[PDB]
C-alpha cells in the first residue's frame, strides 16, 4: 500500500520485548530506551543486521501516542441476510423468474464509476416450500460467483436452518442440491470476500456491493419478490496483509526505495512482518523545533507493532515499559 | 346493453367498464356496487 504521511513515518516490529540492550539478539527484539530526566526517548531493536534504534523523541514534543488494538483494523465483512417479503408472497410463486442482481461497485478498477453485474436466477414451480427456494437460489448464486472461473472471489453465499439459526451452511459451485438435506432454510446470506493480497503491489480492497432484486406479478402488479437487510458481519479480515504492507513502505525510509527495480542490482530488505498473525499497534506522533528563527515544526510518526495472543499482552508489557521509562501513561488495550 | 369487453386482475378495483378478479372472486359495476358473484 501507499499511505499519506505527516513528513514521515517509521515502523519497528516488537517480536520480542528485553530490558537491557544486551539482550538484543534475535531479529526482532526491541527496549524502550529513556534516561532518568524523562527528557528522550528512543528505541533500540535488533534488524536482520545489527542493532538500530529509532529517531530520538523529545517527551516534551509529544502530540498524541495511542495504542490501537488488532480488532480495530480488522475490516469487518458486510453480509445481508435476504428473504421474499411476506407481503407480496410468504412462498414462491410459480412460474415466475425470481432473478436476483448483485452489483458490485469497486470492480477491477478502484472507482464507484467501474461496476459489475452478476446474476441469480430461479424459476419457481407448485408445491416448492420456501427452503427449496433458497436452496435452488444458492445455487445458482454459487454457479455465477463461487465458480472456478470467476477472475476474482466476489462473494461468500451461505444458508441458514432455522433450527440452527447460528451456523452459516456454505455454498460453493461445487455444491450439489442433495448435499443441503434440511428444510427450515430461512435467508440467503451473502458476504463479502477476501481480495487476494501480494506484498507491496496489491493493497488490501475490497470489492463492496448490494443486492437488487426484480420483480414479479403476484396478483397482477410487477411487485419485488425479496427485502435485502444488512446484518451484524461476523467474519473480520485480520491486519497480517495490511501491518506487512505498512512495513514494505515505511521501511524504504529507512533503508532503500530502489526495492527489486533493478532486480540483479537491488538491496533486498528483510521484513519481520508476518502476513499471518495479528498485531496491536502503537503509533506515536511528535516533532522537531528549532532555535529562535526555526521555530517551524516538523512533525514525526512513529509506530510499533506486537502480534495479540486475544489479550494483547506482548503489546500491554511494551507501553508499560515505556511508561515506566519516560513517564507518559498510553492506555494498556 | 351494458356489454363489458376487459377483465382486469388486481387487488384494486379497476374502472367501472370491466370485470375485477381478485384471488377466487370476480365482481362487476352494478347499481353503483362491485357485485360479487356465487
Amino acid at each position: 500500500m501507499v499511505i499519506s504521511i505527516n513528513q514521515v513515518r517509521q515502523l519497528y516490529v516488537a517480536k520480542a520485548l528485553k530490558a537491557n540492550t544486551a539482550a538484543l539478539t534475535t531479529a526482532g527484539d526491541i527496549v524502550p530506551k529513556a534516561d532518568t530526566a524523562k527528557t528522550t526517548l528512543y528505541f533500540q531493536s535488533m534488524s536482520p543486521a545489527g542493532i538500530v534504534a529509532s529517531d530520538k523523541i523529545n517527551l516534551k514534543h509529544v502530540l498524541y501516542a495511542k495504542a490501537t488494538p488488532s480488532e480495530a483494523l480488522a475490516h469487518k465483512l458486510v453480509r445481508y441476510s435476504v428473504t421474499l417479503d411476506a407481503d407480496v408472497s410468504a412462498t414462491p410463486v410459480a412460474g415466475q423468474n425470481y432473478i436476483l442482481r448483485l452489483a458490485f461497485r469497486q470492480y477491477i478498477g478502484l472507482s464507484e464509476e467501474d461496476q459489475y453485474f452478476k446474476y441469480g436466477e430461479v424459476i419457481a414451480r407448485s408445491g416448492m416450500t420456501a427452503s427449496d427456494f433458497y436452496k435452488k437460489m444458492a445455487i445458482s448464486l454459487a454457479k455465477n460467483l463461487e465458480n472456478k472461473t470467476e477472475s476474482t472471489p466476489l462473494v461468500n453465499i451461505y444458508l441458514i436452518s432455522a433450527a440452527a439459526a447460528s451456523t452459516d451452511v456454505p455454498v460453493t459451485s461445487a455444491t450439489k442440491e442433495s448435499d443441503l438435506t434440511a428444510t427450515d432454510y430461512n435467508q440467503i446470506i451473502i458476504e463479502e470476500t477476501e481480495q487476494p493480497w501480494v506484498l507491496g503491489m496489491m493493497p488490501q480492497a475490497f470489492i463492496p456491493f448490494t443486492p437488487q432484486f426484480l420483480t414479479i406479478t403476484v396478483d397482477g402488479e410487477d411487485r419485488l419478490w425479496g427485502v435485502a437487510t444488512v446484518v451484524t458481519p461476523t467474519k473480520t479480515v485480520p491486519d497480517g496483509h495490511l501491518i506487512a504492507d505498512l512495513e514494505y513502505f515505511c521501511m524504504g525510509a529507512r533503508g532503500d526505495i530502489y526495492r527489486g527495480m533493478g532486480y540483479p542490482n537491488i538491496i533486498k530488505t528483510t521484513y519481520l512482518v508476518d502476513p499471518g498473525a495479528v498485531y496491536d499497534v502503537l503509533d506515536i506522533h511528535y516533532f522537531y523545533t528549532g532555535s529562535n528563527e526555526s521555530v517551524q515544526k516538523s512533525e514525526k510518526t512513529i509506530t510499533l507493532v506486537a502480534v495479540d495472543d486475544g489479550s494483547h499482552t506482548a503489546m500491554n508489557a511494551l507501553i508499560g515499559a515505556i511508561n515506566t521509562a519516560s513517564g507518559l501513561t498510553i492506555a494498556t488495550l | 346493453m351494458k356489454t363489458l369487453r376487459t377483465l382486469k386482475i388486481s387487488p384494486n378495483a379497476p374502472d367501472i367498464n370491466s370485470v375485477w378478479l381478485y384471488k377466487g372472486t370476480m365482481k362487476y359495476f352494478n347499481n353503483g356496487e362491485w357485485e360479487t358473484i356465487g
